[PDB]
Order: C-alpha cells, then structure tokens, then sequence
C-alpha cells in the first residue's frame, strides 16, 4: 500500500523506540542477573 | 504534539477478509498464512540452532535469554503438575514459541500493505483517508502476502487438534478403563455432570482455536482501523496492547494445554 | 425487511459473552482468593476452578455454535 | 417474517447462557473458597457443588432443548 | 409474523434460566461456605438450601410451563 | 401481529421470575450463613427468611397472575 | 400495532419486578446476617428492614399500578 | 404506531424500579449489617442511611414522573 | 413511527436511573459500614461519599436533561 | 424512519449512565472502606480514586459526545 | 428504516461504556481496599490494576471503534 | 428493514464488552486483594489471574469477531 | 378473623368503575374573579388551620410537666432537635423552625390524602354522580404535595435558605465555591454546581411523585377490589407519607450542612 | 348542592379507613401510649 | 401545573406559616426546653 | 467465510508435527541437558 505501509512502519518504529526506552532495561537486567547467578553457581 | 496527526496520507478503507488463497502455480495450493508460518518456523529453527551450536556454562547473549525463558516455562508448568512437566514440555514449548512469533509477525510493516494481486487524493473534510492502493488497477483487492499465521482458522485448528490428540493420548496413556467411569457412570446425578464433562472436553479444542484465531484477527483488524482513522501518533497504545496480548495468548495456549492434560490425567 | 439472522447471531454471541464472562470472573476471583489464604490446596482448587471455567466456556461455546448455525 | 425463529433460538440460548453462567460461577467460587478453608469436608462440599452445578446447567439444558425444538 | 409464538416461548425459557440460575448459584455457594465453616449443622442447612432450591425451581417450572403452553 | 399476546405473557412471566429468583437465592444464602454462624437463632432466622421469601414470591405471584390475565380475557 | 397494550402491561410488570426482588433478597440476607451476631438488636434491625422492604415494595407497586393503568386505559 | 406511549411508560417505570430498588436493598443491608456489628453507631448511621434512601428514590421518582408526563 | 420521541424519553430516563441508583446504593452501604467501623474519620468519609454521590447524580442528571431535551425540542 | 434519532441519543446517554454510574459507586464504596480501615493513606487513596474516576468518566464523556454529535448532526 | 445507523452507534457506545465502567469500578475498589491494608505493596498492585484498567479500556476502544465504523459507514 | 447489519454489529460488540468487562474487573480486584494480603504468593497468583482474564476476554473477542464478520460478510 | 374471607368478591355488587382520577394538575374549587382556588390550596389552608389549632392548644397553658397533647407535641420536636443536633451542632437554632415546618406541613398533607372521601367527594366542575348531569366531576381535597406547584415552592424556598445561609456562613468563598483550584475543583466544581441546580428539582419531584403514586395506587386498588384489598396499601401509604416528610426535612438539613462545611 | 359523590368508592374508602383504624388500635396503640407514659414519668421524676 | 401566581401564593402561605409558628409553636417550646435543661 | 481448506489443514498439521519434532530434537533436549548439568552439578 502506498500510504498504509508508511503509517504501519511509523507505528512500528515508534513502538520499538518506546520499548527500547522502557521495556529494554528490565529484560537485560534480568538476563544479567541470571548470568551472574549461573557464574556464581560455577 | 497535538498538531502532527495529519490524515492526508493513509489507507482508503479497512480491508477485511478471511484466508486468501495464494496464486499456487504448482499443485497443492498454498495461502498467505502457510508461507508466513513456514518463514516463522524457519526463524524459530534458526534461533534454536543458534542457541544450540554454542552451548556452555554461564550462558550469555541469545543462549542466556533462551535458557531463562525455557526455565521460566518449566517453573510455570511445574506449578501445575511435576509428573509430566518434561514428558509434555516439547509440545507446549513449540506451540508457545510458534504462536508468539506468529502474533509478532502481524505487527511487521507490510502486513496487509504488500499485495501479490494473485493529500489531494484523500477525501477532504473526512476523518479517514481515501488514497488508492498500488494494486487498485484490474479491479483487484491487493491480496496481503504477509498475514498473521494465527489470524487464519487453519493453523489454529491444526494446533488445537494436535493438542487435543496429545492430551487425550497422554490421559489414556495411564488411566486404565477410567475415562468411561468419569463419563455418564450412571451413579445418581454423576452421569449427567459426566455428560457435560464429555461435551466440554469435546468442545475444548474448538474453543481454543476459535479464541486464538479471533484474538489475532481482531488485533490485526483494529490495527488496520486505527491506521485508517489517524495514520500516526494514534495507534501507539493499541500496538503496545497487541504486542502484549499476542505473547500473553501464546503463553495461555500452552498453559491451558498443560492444565487440560492435568485435569484429564487427574 | 432485511435478514434477521444477523441480529440473531449478534444477540446470541453477545449474551454468551455477557453471562459466562462474569461466571469466569467470579470463579477466578474466588480461586485466587482461596489460593492466597491457603496455598497448600492449590492443586485441588485449580482443578475445580478449571472445571467451572470449562462449564462456563461450554455454555459460551454452545451460544457461539448456535450463532454459527444460524449464520449458515 | 422469516428470521423470527432464528431470533427466538438465539435469544433463548443467550439468556440460558447468561443465567446459569453466573450461577455456576458463583457456585464454583464459593466451593473453592470453602475447600480452601476446610480440606476435610471436601468430599461433601464437592458433591453438593456438583449437585448445584447440575441444577444450574439443567436450566441451560432445558433452554438449549427448547431452542433445538424451535429450530427442529 | 407467524413466528411470535417461538419468540415468546424462547424468551420465557431464557428468563426462567436467567433468574433461578443465579438463585441456585448463590444458594449453593452460601450453603457450601457455611458447611465448610461448620459441618455439624450440615443436615439443617442442606434442608433449608433444598427448600430455597425448590422455590427457585418452582419459579423456573412456572416459566417453563408458561413456555410449554405458548409453544404447545 | 396477534402473537403479541403470547409475547406479553412470556415477557411478563420471565421478567417477573428473574428478580425473585435472585432475591430468594441471596435470602437463603444469608440465612444459611447466619445459621452456621449461630445455630441457636435459627428459629427467628428461618421466620424472617420465610417472610422475605414470601415477599419475593408475592411479587412473582403478581407477575404470574397478571400474565394470566393478559393471556386470558 | 394493535397488541402493544399487552406487551406494555407485561413490561411494566416484569421489568418492575426485577429490582425490587433483588433488593428484597439483599435486605433480608443482610438483616439475617446482622441478627446472627448480637440478636438483641432484633427489634431495631427489623424496623429498619421493614422500612427498606416498604421502599422496595413502593417501587414494585409503582410498577404494578402503571401496568394496571396501561392494561385498562 | 398506536400504543407506543404505553410501552414507553412501561419501560420507564420498569427500569426506574430495577435500579433504585437494588440501590435501596444494598443500602438497607449495609445499614443493618453495620448496626448489628456496632449498635451504638446507629444514631449516626441512620441519618446517612436515609439520605441514601432518598437519593436512590430520586431516580425512581424521576422515572415515574416522566412516565406520567408521557402518559399525559 | 410517530411516538418514538416518547419511547426515547422513557428509555433515556429509565436507563439513566437504573445504574446510578445501584451506584449510590453501594456508595451509601460502604460509607455506612466504614462509619460503623471508624467514627473518627467520619468527616473525610462524608466529604468523599458526597463527592462520589454528586458524580453519580451528575450522570443521572445528564440522562434526565437529555431526556428533557428529547421530549421538548 | 422519522424518529430513531431521539432514541439513539436516549439509549447512548442511558447506558453511559448505567456503566460509569455503577463504576463510580463501587469506586467510592471501596475508597471509603479503605479510608475507614487506613486513615493516613488518604492521599494515595484519593489520588488513585480520582484516576479511576477519570478513567470511568471517559466512557460517559464518550457517550455524551456521541449523543451531542447525533443531536447536532 | 434509515436512521438505524445512529441507533447502532449509540448502542455500541452505551454498552461499551456499561461493561468497562463496572470493570474499572470494581478494579479500583479492590485496588484501594488492598492498598489500605498494605502500604508497601502499592508498587506491585499498581501494575496489575493498570493492566486491568487497560483491558477494560481495550474493550471500550473496541466499542468506540465499532461505533465510529458504523458512524461513518 | 434495511440497516439491520449495523444494529447487529453494535449489539454484538456491546454485549461482548458488557460481559468480559465485568469479568476482568472482578478478576483483577480479587487478584490485587489476594496479592496485598499475601505478597509472597503472587508468583502463581499473577499467572492464574492472567489465564482467567484469557477466558473472559475470549468472549469479548468472539463478539467483536462476529460483529466484524456481519459488517464485512 | 378467619382467612376464609367471602367478601373478596364484592366488586360485583360494588363496582367503582374506571379510575377517572388521573389529573396531573389543579382543578378550581370555587369560581372567584381573582386567582382561582385549587383543590390543593384549600386543603393547604385547612392544614394551616389544623397546625395553628394544635399549636395553640398545646401552648395555651404551657404546663411545666407535659401531659395529654402537650407531651405529644413536645416529643416530635424533641426528636427533630436531637436528629438535627446529631447532624450539625450550631445550626440547629438557625434552621429549626423552617425544617420543622417543612416537616409537619407536608406530613399532614401526606396524611390527609388517605382520608376517606378525598377521591370520592367532589364538586360538579361507575358513572359517579356528576356524570349523570351535564357537568363533569372534579375531585375535592387534593393533597398539597400532589400539586407540583407547592412542591416546587417548598423546594425553591429550601434552595434559597441553603444558599443564603451558606453565603452568610462562608463569605465570598461560598459564592463561587473554589473554582479557581484548576487541579481538582474545576471539573468537580461544575458537577457540584449542576447537582445544586437540580437539587430543588429532585427535592420537589420526590414528594410530588410519591404523593401522586400514592393517590393513583389508592384509586387503582379501589378499582380492582374495593374491599380489604387496599388495606395493606393504605397502611404502607400512611407510613410512607411521614417517612417522606422526615426524609425531606433531614435531606434539606443535610444539604445545608454539606453546603456550610 | 353541587356535591360529587361516588357511592361505591366512598363506602369502600370509609370501610378501608375504619379497618385501618381498627388494626392501628389493635397493634399501634400500646407502644405509642407506653412511650408517652415513659416520657411523662421521666419528666415528672425530674423535679 | 406551572402557574406562577399560584405557586407564588403557596410560597407566601408557607412563609407566613413559618413566621407565624416561630412565635407560638417554637418560642414557647424552645423556652420550655431551655429552662428544663437548665433545671437539671 | 471460514476458509477451511482440508488440503491446507493437513499441510498445517504436517508442518506443526515437523516443527514439534525439530524443536524436540534441537534446543529442547540440548537445553534440558545443559540445565540438568548446571543443576545436578552446581
């Protein structure tokens, strides 16, 4: 679509930016904590 | 912030349709849902081999996230029944991982915009745009090559029947002739409630398939409608809700499958 | 007069959503409460809660099925 | 007209879903809470809950039977 | 029209399921909660619960017989 | 259009039965809970429960009899 | 339509008998649960319950009177 | 479309009875429960209980008045 | 066809009354129970309960004024 | 049909009072009960109560806007 | 026969306000009642309360979207 | 008549919002209260609340999908 | 008395006929060139005379120990004073006369409606009496609260009283409330304002509709069975008249209290 | 005269009022007089 | 029933009632109550 | 309407079975073995 595709891309980019600003630090922190626990277990 | 919601460039209408049969030049015709399902299977297998080709202690990167999610799923299923937490884990894990990425694919741009075809143009004084699509010629419909795999009543039906078969077989695996004793045992009023139990057990896979298909299709339709209303700065909360609910329903499918397994074996 | 079948399907699905929805809500609220004040009985309470949710969903699916039969 | 029978069947099924749905929901919530508060009386409370569930679903069965009779 | 009788009997059965369904649900939930609270009065509470169940089912039977007279 | 009499009778009986059913249910639930809490007051509890049950049944009887009047002459 | 009168009377009955029934049930259940503890308050709680039951019957009889007026002009 | 006014009156009175009726029931049940829990607080509670009773009856009386205006 | 305005006014008033009545009923029940439990916070209790009942009555008044505009004008 | 435009506004406002009315009622009842239980959490209680009230009033505002759009055209 | 579109828009808006309104009311009442008994659990409970509020608002958005779709065809 | 499809769409979506709207609210209120009473058990409580919300929301989605099929079929 | 009552079917011998009493407004009692005398204004004057007579009879001797009618008069005033003191502390003296009058007057008006002959006795302008002649029958002694004008008057006087005593108590603050808050009392304030505006409307409508429903219920029950059928309804209505009177009084006092505070 | 009298309605209203007065005397006469006597005794003793 | 003159006259009668009973049903009773409370 | 294609239904069933088998063979068995080693030898 000449116009709907642009709107969908804009919405997807905005959602990705919002997730990176908000919902990216917590998942990375959880992964880092799991890795630290695994390292301690070894 | 409140002056940039221009509607001059947007879709002309809100196209709504069921699964559209793809061209299918050779035999055994395929649809737009099968190709995306295959590509998501390929992505899942690629991620699996990436997390598998380099397995070691102190996981880090993709392998760490994969192991974290897998152990969280094992913990969640163990909270229901530890007897079959591993014997049935691959099925629920595969279904969950497939449905999550299927729901995620619907958010990818071009879904409903790319067509295989087998400002001034927009209407003024109206909240919705009227810009004609690229395939508008030949009186076509701009068949979406990319569609959500769960938005089709065939993939959901297939996973529902395979889950029902697995649950029924695992229940009959170790139950003796106990299935019939729970259905219309002719012991007072227990027979009638057993009849309702049998009916509910029969209708469970249909309910699951219809629920997942309707949820994903409604998500895609609401996204299309919100795009038609205002092209941008409108649908951020709705896109976030859809991305949340897709993974939520994906985990729900596996959890309900395990729960039905436990309620059938016990 | 247009096709009343559309109105029939709409009413059937709508009421099938109205009733079993509240039924599931109440069932889940009670199950969560009973788990909260007593986690030790979680297996049995979740089993019975799932039975109740199945019955409510059985009624809802009955409504959806008759709605589909009316539609076709 | 033509769709009156369809509207009737749909309305009957919908109402028979909204009533018994909330009924069984409340039944299951109360039974689960009681079981959480007392594991020892589980057999008796489960039997009584099943009896109530059967009656509540007996009402919906009557509704569905009436709808099928109208439909048939 | 020539189908208003079907709509009538359907509505009658549907509401007869609506009312007594919730009545039965609440009655059974309260009775089960009380039984779990104190099992010693189970006989008396079961008797009173059955009396209430019959009254709600008396209402349901009234509605169903009205529908039967309309339908038949 | 002559089926409106049947429609009226059915609507009257159904909407006059839906309320009293819930009322009786709540009445019996509360009465049973109170009896379990204190078996000794069961006499007065049952008396007042029957009073409320009669009031609900009075409403239901009104609804049924007026539906009968609508159905008949 | 010629038969709207009967449907109107039925609706004024049935729709008028829903809320009063649930209110009566709730009132009686609350009164019984309250009299379960400290039964000495029975007189005052019964008086207040009767005020409430009168209000509920007030609404129900408003419905009944309207239905009777509609059914007979 | 004769008789529409009668149906309007019926609907208005029915809903005005449904809503404030349940409101009054809830108010009275809460008041009697609080009084049973704490008899001394009755002298301060009954005032607000009647305030709420009057507030609930306002909508029902609105419905009755509008029904009378429609009929006349 | 021609009496639709009367039905509109009636439905508007009835539906706008059916909800806020239950809302204010639950408001008053909760406020009464809280007052019985704790009379010392009564001032804030009364202020907030009156704010809420004012909100609900404003909804009911919106319904009533819409019905009035429907009936007249 | 000549009518059906008054009926639309009537139904919209009526149901938009049905829903948010009970929502605000339950919100206020819970808030006053919590205040009675916990006096000094009043600031957070009032804040969350007002956020919930605004979220509930969103639906009533939508209904009123729809009714006005129908009325003005 | 022709103004049914406004009736449909009104019904959709009204019932999509009916459902989520009570949902949000119950959610906020439960959240505030829980927060009254446990001050430090506010961070945990706020997330779930907002999730439920959004889900009810998701249903309300469904209703509003349908109303707009039938509002403009 | 002519535009019954929009009416059906509206009714289906509205009741689908009505039911699950109350269901989700009840589920969230119960879950929040249980979490507040016992903060340590939320590990399964949250998951159970979400899976219960699934069943409720499924009915609303059924209504929405049926309405979409009616409006576009 | 046995439950096997036979006189339940007296309608065959005693048929009242259709409920012709359906007037939602006033009917002139006596033809006067000036303003007309309504069926409600005459009973209002009668109730004023009754109240004056009871007051003068209970205060003619001013006996220290109240006995007979003096104690009866004192008890209701004592109860109202205790109630209002429970509601508000220092404003009992300021509003007690008005709220007590608005209680007693409408209580007697409500009780007068159940007096036999109110719906039967009338003036010519099954078939009643006047319909035999050419002149139609209009009723006599219509309840005052049944008239919308009297209820509107008492509602507006209550509104004026509460506004005046809120303004005088709270200075300029009460005149414009606290609209300048802009944080909370900017959207709540207008809602409270419209609630205040409709408050006299709701207050008048309560009494008017309650009394109208009472009289039409009495006429309807007489129509259905004019024997032993309207007894519980009569008891309910004499109860509900006093209940509505006390409701109006307590409600206006509470509205004054919330206004000042 | 100009008197409008409904024979059946007037007689029915008189009968209903008389029976209501009878039931009030049978039930709501002991407590109202009893509270009056209690108030009188409490005031008289307060001298 | 929206006649201005009639409900104006009703308002006049009600105001006359309150101001005429202030001096006969309230002032004597209020004085007696005040003295009785002062007597204990 | 439904778009229920029996050919597509069987194709989807076969694809799901193949995906389940592939997942069981890779990153399920291996990840399970790794978790067992990290848990039974921690």
């Amino acid at each position: 679509n000449p116009t709907l595709f642009i709107a969908q891309l804009i919405n997807f980019l905005l959602l990705i930016f919002i997730l990176r600003a908000l919902l990216y630090r917590p998942v990375m922190n959880l992964l880092n904590e799991r890795t630290r626990r695994i390292e301690e277990s070894v | 912030i409140a002056s940039r919601f221009f509607l001059y460039t947007g879709p002309p209408h809100v196209e709504v349709a069921a699964e559209v049969i793809f061209d299918g030049i050779p035999g055994f015709p395929i649809t737009n849902s099968f190709v995306v399902a295959i590509i998501i299977d390929i992505f899942v297998i690629a991620l699996a081999v990436a997390a598998t080709r380099n397995l070691q202690m102190v996981p880090r990167g993709l392998q760490n996230v994969m192991e974290f999610i897998l152990e969280s799923l094992y913990n969640l299923f163990r909270n229901i029944n530890a007897k079959y937490v591993a014997t049935a884990f691959p099925l629920v894990a595969t279904i969950f991982l497939f449905v999550l990425f299927g729901n995620w694919f619907g958010l990818l741009p071009g879904v409903g915009s790319i067509g295989v075809c087998h400002p001034l143009s927009s209407v003024a004084a109206a909240e919705g745009e009227e810009i004609h699509d690229t395939c508008a010629a030949q009186g076509k419909k701009l068949v979406p090559l990319f569609r959500a795999p769960a938005a089709d009543l065939n993939f959901t039906f297939a996973i529902a029947v395979i889950s029902f078969v697995f649950i029924e077989y695992w229940g009959f695996r170790a139950l003796g002739p106990g299935y019939l004793k729970k259905f219309f045992n002719t012991n007072g009023i227990m027979s009638f409630v057993g009849i309702i139990e049998f009916i509910s057990e029969l209708v469970k896979p249909f309910a699951l398939a219809f629920r997942l298909f309707g949820n994903i299709f409604a998500g895609e339709v609401l996204l299309v409608v919100m795009a038609f209303l205002v092209p941008l700065l409108l649908p951020l909360p709705f896109y976030g809700f859809e991305v949340f609910v897709g993974f939520i329903q994906a985990l729900i499918f596996a959890l309900l499958t395990y729960a039905f397994l436990n309620i059938a074996v016990t | 007069m247009e096709g009343l079948n559309l109105v029939a399907t709409a009413l059937a699905v709508g009421l099938g959503a109205i009733g079993p929805g509240v039924g599931i809500g109440i069932i889940v609220s009670g199950a969560v409460q009973a788990i909260g004040r007593n986690p030790e009985i979680e297996n049995r309470v979740v089993t019975y809660m799932f039975i109740g949710i199945a019955f409510t969903e059985a009624l809802a699916i009955f409504g959806l099925v008759i709605a589909f039969l009316i539609g076709f």
